């Protein structure tokens, strides 16, 4: 329990992936997993919306439903986005 | 061959010139499937709908009887990728077949079906557009004709449920003025 | 046969004046 | 070299046939070899007579020199400077 | 002009009128001014045209 | 007490990407280049 | 943008009421012109009173 | 504007005040047109008007 | 780095070609960032590249650095001149691989250069050779 | 003045309705008149669709007005004349700027004007001929198109080229009257091999299509706002990734960081029109501004397709000294980030500039 | 440039000598018409920017 019950399951999924390898040595396209794959395109919290989390995790069942934060996510979230603009307007410079 | 097609098409203004450039080269005919497959993919893959790449596919049909066939085939080839293609390029297609079908390069449609049974939400949008374009040309009256003589079934039936899905779905599209007779049939 | 087509003379034209016929016409 | 003829080999065999068949060029023995190196394209070839062991030795020697000789490195560097080309990645691939 | 700009409470867009009868109400139909340039589009019944010609 | 607002409005990841104002691109000088938005390789 | 204006102008024409009908002898007139000298002929004294109506 | 000796630096007589007021009521806000007519500097006749 | 090498003394000798290979390849890279830095690296590694008696390396640094004196970026050029300086304090006058007849008049026009570091190192080197 | 004005009249005697707005010469032919055979055509033909009946009731033909062509031509002539000193890479920038200035603006109307196509061809040939003059040669074998059309990343001039296209020619006698169509083509410019060159016009989206796209994108966008309202969940990036670059306002321009400030800017478009009087230089882009309208074209493809048409990196580089530099690869080529740069440009193409095969020449050995 | 500025100086001097060309009654007609327009359009005047203006 200590580590991260959430983390462990994700690790588990990789184990399933190994199973895919044994039958699917080098899969391309129409082979069946891809088929259904592109053929669709335990309380969980209900109310409102949960602000975006870098890691995109829905809040728990009974969560208070209120944002309590330092706002470092957004600003950290916003700032990282700003840099992307910066790399481009950095470039625009280069041709001159 | 695939690369030469692209270069000839990207080079030429007008749609007329690319065919002249292409025919002129006298590349081998049987490939006259894949070539056209090239044109349908090359622009549709291209970012936004442009009038040019759709015209070219059609002329290439009137010049030789096969080219027409080559296209209708390629329209079939869509069924497999009706779900699969991402939800932009449907915006290029729906119209893009709209412009072959308004100008007569209709009944080839019939192959297409309306069911919750099997229709891709992809395919849903695909066909959705296709009508919201072709309508905008024929203007929903000439379309009344073309349908009324069409005998399109998998689209237009049994299956009173599928008549709710049909007619409703053309209230959703919004045209729903060619869904009348079917409404009566419900009753 | 220069059938009223092409430049009078490819002098200032930026081209080689070459006129081949439209291979795809009809 | 240049764009039109960068081909080293035809050049080598040509100059060999010519200098050997000319009366102006002075060689002590008809048996020999001519090695042509094109600086512009950094190419090397040879045409001429052979004797046992000479071919591998010359192949290895040329392949080494083209990587090695300081003079060629001075040429190459001067080209880089005049062109002001400078590589992006250290250590090279 | 007031007909074109329409009522200030519900102004119109570039080209359109409050009603059809406002379109048929007058010979001047479309009026577009780009800086100092004038683009005008007229609709005439035969009588109105004849009157103009006669003047 | 939830923190509520009318409607929803928009997220954040994008809501602040491209520069601001900046204005077009010089009076329209020849010297500028700038035709391409991203580098070649 | 200006070309979009051209488009608004064309479809603006084509959306007019019975615009192309020649049955009764209707006549359409497109007119394009300039004000010739406009800037140069503005009168400052007048322009002052005209601006006093605005700001 | 100022240092030029042809410029007139002194009090305004009664005639110059009559002329300045009349003209300023004739062509509002135009100082570079009026200034040569009265024979004074535009800034000067401005200051005198205010 | 400098302290590490000067502390290792001549135990470092087998490692030079790797060093200076990195020094030249980095001595290109992308200009304004790393040129000045690789240059300074040479400057502080001069004595070690001397006492171990690798002369080819002094040829390298001598004419290679000699070539950059046309660099338009001042913050680089300064570091270059500094490196030259440090190379002068190890190998002597008459043994300079870029003989002073070459070097000094090539330095002379640079004195217009405005921005600081250039003027500093430049005047310094003109001082060492002039003295 | 009647002299400067123009009048057109539509009546039972006159089918066609002509006019001129902005730079565009427009014709309008109804289908209610004699349209005879109904037909489509290149995007130079607009379909005027009744808003009420969703029917195509007429057709508008576009043609690039005379005075416009005249202005462009004086702009090229400005590039040639005003530069005797300036570098060759600089001129190519001037050309590219003017040329996209024409093409982004007119687009569709360009293809229906033969006079333009001619003018562009001869003008490309004049600037390239001038760059030729710049070195001393006119010899074609010394200037294959790979040098002009290489994106300067690989060391070319990066010239945008619309003029290698074929120019339609049919029946002057009849073409002055009845609009016969195309029975012939004239070669615009030379190609060393069969080869190819890509055209700008193919990579720009036509005005008609971008208009329809604009309407659809906005309507759908309002839908994305409404669904977000009913869901109470705000919208992310992905649901907008579809339309991100599309629409005449260029929807992404809503999300500009400085957007506030720009909301309080008005009349920008007219101030741009009157900048020509305040500022000496001549703005081709006067009509739009990227900050209000976004960037209305993306030419990124044109570069890739350009390199492909020349034979790939190995194709273009095969004209250069690159194999001389003994660089392992070109993946790391990085350039120097009235003097040398000109002089350098010659070395880089020196294998192509100087050729063992030329028309006329006296082969000379350099001194030592 | 020199010619244009000459004929310019001419036109200014002739505008002062010959007086305003707009006559008088015409100018009153303009001012009055504009007044009526702005009246029916409920246009409020644009005031002077205050010291404290958040924009």
């Amino acid at each position: 329990w200590g580590k991260g019950l959430a983390q462990s399951r994700q690790q588990q999924q990789n184990v399933e992936d190994a199973m895919k390898e044994m039958q699917k040595p080098l899969a391309r396209y129409i082979d069946d997993e891809d088929l259904d794959r592109m053929l669709r395109e335990r309380p969980r919290y209900s109310g409102p919306a949960p602000p975006p989390n870098r890691f995109n995790i829905w809040p728990g069942y009974r969560w208070d439903g209120v944002d309590r934060s330092n706002g470092f996510e957004q600003k950290r979230f916003a700032r990282l986005a700003s840099k992307k603009a910066v790399e481009e307007l950095a470039y625009k410079w280069s041709v001159e | 061959f695939r690369r030469t097609i692209y270069l000839a098409i990207q080079s030429s203004l007008d749609f007329e010139e690319c065919a002249h450039k292409l025919l002129k080269m006298e590349f081998p005919e049987s490939q006259t499937k894949e070539l056209c497959n090239m044109i349908l993919d090359c622009c549709a893959q291209q970012r936004t709908y442009e009038k040019f790449f759709g015209l070219l596919a059609g002329r290439f049909c009137m010049l030789k009887k096969e080219y027409m066939e080559s296209f209708e085939g390629i329209f079939k080839e869509q069924y497999d990728t009706i779900h699969r293609l991402e939800t932009n390029k449907l915006r290029n297609v729906a119209k893009m077949f709209a412009h072959l079908l308004y100008t007569d390069s209709w009944s080839v449609l019939e192959c297409i079906k309306l069911s919750e049974e099997t229709t891709t939400s992809s395919s849903r949008i695909f066909v959705k557009i296709f009508f919201q374009e072709l309508c905008e040309y024929m203007g929903l009256p000439k379309l009344n004709a073309r349908l009324k003589d069409e005998t399109l079934q998998p689209f237009f039936e049994d299956n009173p449920r599928n008549t709710r899905f049909a007619i409703n779905f053309f209230t959703s599209i919004g045209l729903g003025g060619l869904t009348d007779e079917l409404r009566e049939h419900l009753k | 046969m220069y059938n009223g087509i092409g430049l009078p003379t490819p002098r200032g034209s930026g081209t080689n004046g070459y006129v081949q016929r439209n291979l795809s016409l009809v | 070299g240049d764009y039109d003829s960068h081909d080293i080999e035809r050049y080598a065999r040509a100059k060999f046939l010519d200098y050997t068949t000319d009366n102006m060029s002075i060689y002590p023995s008809p048996t020999g070899v001519l090695i042509a190196i094109d600086l512009a394209y950094n190419l090397h070839s040879a045409y001429g007579n052979w004797f046992p062991g000479s071919k591998p030795l010359i192949q290895q020697a040329m392949a080494k020199i083209m990587k090695a000789n300081p003079a060629l490195y001075v040429l190459r560097e001067r080209i880089r400077k005049g062109l002001q080309l400078y590589s992006s990645e250290p250590t090279e691939p | 002009a007031s007909e074109m700009a329409g009522p200030p409470q519900m102004p119109n867009d570039f080209l359109s009128f409050q009603d059809i009868a406002t379109e048929a109400a007058h010979p001047i139909r479309l009026f577009c001014r780009y800086i100092d340039r004038i683009h005008i589009f007229f609709r005439f019944t035969a009588d109105e045209a004849r009157d103009l010609i006669q003047r | 007490n939830p923190r509520t607002s009318n409607e929803v409005q928009y997220d954040q990841r994008l809501f602040n990407q491209s520069k601001g104002m900046d204005s077009g691109f010089a009076g329209g000088e020849d010297e500028i280049y700038n035709v391409y938005d991203q580098a070649w390789r | 943008p200006p070309p979009l204006l051209v488009y608004k102008w064309c479809q603006g024409i084509n959306n007019l009421q019975d615009v192309w009908e020649t049955s009764e002898g209707e006549c359409n007139v497109m007119l394009e012109s300039r004000f010739e000298k406009m800037y140069e002929k503005i009168d400052l004294t007048l322009l002052n009173r005209l601006l006093r109506l605005i700001v | 504007e100022w240092l030029d000796p042809s410029i007139k630096k002194t009090e305004w007589s009664r005639e110059e005040e009559e002329k300045l007021l009349h003209l300023a009521k004739l062509m509002p806000t135009q100082w570079r047109t009026i200034a040569p007519i009265i024979g004074r500097t535009a800034a000067q006749c401005l200051e005198h008007y205010e | 780095f400098g302290t590490v090498v000067n502390a290792l003394g001549k135990r470092v000798k087998p490692y030079l070609p790797q060093i200076c290979g990195t020094v030249l390849w980095r001595l290109n890279n992308k200009s304004a960032k790393v040129r000045q830095q690789a240059a300074d690296l040479i400057s502080r590694t001069a004595v070690v590249m001397k006492t171990c008696q690798e002369e080819k390396l002094m040829g390298h640094l001598g004419v290679v650095l000699y070539e950059y004196l046309g660099e338009e970026y001042p913050e680089v050029l300064g570091s270059i001149l500094g490196a030259l300086k440090a190379i002068v304090n190890v190998i002597g006058m008459h043994k300079m691989t870029p003989p002073i007849k070459d070097l000094l008049p090539r330095l002379t026009p640079i004195l217009k250069n405005r921005h600081e570091k250039v003027q500093e190192n430049c005047i310094d080197l003109v001082g060492r050779i002039a003295d | 003045q009647w002299e400067n004005s123009f009048v057109s009249v539509y009546s039972k005697d006159n089918p066609n309705l002509l006019f001129n707005m902005c730079g565009f010469e427009c014709r309008i032919l109804p289908k209610c008149r004699t349209s005879y055979e109904e037909f489509t055509h290149k995007d130079g033909v607009w379909n005027l669709q009744n808003e009420v009946t969703k029917e195509r009731t007429a057709q508008c033909f576009l043609r690039v007005d005379d005075e416009s062509m005249q202005r462009f031509h004086n702009r090229v002539r400005q590039i040639l004349m005003a530069s005797g000193s300036t570098t060759f890479t600089k001129i190519v920038n001037k050309w590219n700027t003017a040329l996209i200035g024409l093409m982004t603006y007119f687009r569709e109307a360009v293809v229906n004007t033969q006079e333009l196509l001619d003018l562009l061809v001869k003008c490309e040939n004049k600037i390239q001929t001038r760059i030729k003059i710049g070195l001393n040669s006119k010899m074609p074998s010394r200037f294959p198109p790979v040098v002009f059309y290489t994106p300067k990343e690989l060391g070319g001039l990066g010239m945008l080229s619309m003029g290698h296209v074929l120019i339609p020619q049919s029946d002057l006698r009849w073409s002055k009257q009845t609009d016969v169509g195309i029975t012939h083509f004239r070669s615009g410019m030379s190609h060393e091999e069969d080869q190819l060159i890509p055209n700008l016009y193919r990579y720009i989206q036509p005005w008609e299509s971008e208009f329809i796209d604009s309407q659809r994108v906005w309507a759908e966008y309002a839908l994305k706002r409404q669904e977000a309202i009913a869901q109470n969940r705000r919208l992310t990036l992905e649901d907008l990734e579809d339309s991100w670059d599309r629409g005449i306002p260029r929807i992404n321009t809503l999300f500009q960081k400085d957007r506030h400030t720009l909301a309080y800017d008005k009349g920008w478009r007219v101030r741009t029109d009157f900048k020509q009087y305040q500022v000496l230089k001549q703005n081709p882009f006067w009509w739009t501004h990227q900050r209000h309208d976004g960037k209305l074209w993306n030419l990124n493809n044109y570069r890739t397709d350009m390199i492909q048409a020349l034979g790939g990196v190995e194709g273009i580089l095969e004209h250069t000294l690159f194999k001389g530099t003994y660089f392992p690869t070109w993946e790391g080529l990085f350039w120097e980030k009235n003097q040398i740069p000109n002089r350098r440009f010659t070395l880089w193409w020196s294998p192509t500039i100087n050729r063992a095969n030329v028309y006329v020449g006296f082969q000379v050995q350099l001194d030592l | 440039t020199r010619l244009y500025l000459k004929a310019e100086q001419e036109r200014q001097h002739n505008y002062l000598k010959d007086g305003p060309y707009i006559t008088a009654e015409e100018a009153v007609a303009v001012y009055t018409t504009t007044v009526h327009w702005l009246e029916s359009r409920r246009f409020s005047p644009i005031p002077f920017p205050p010291l404290s203006y958040k924009h």
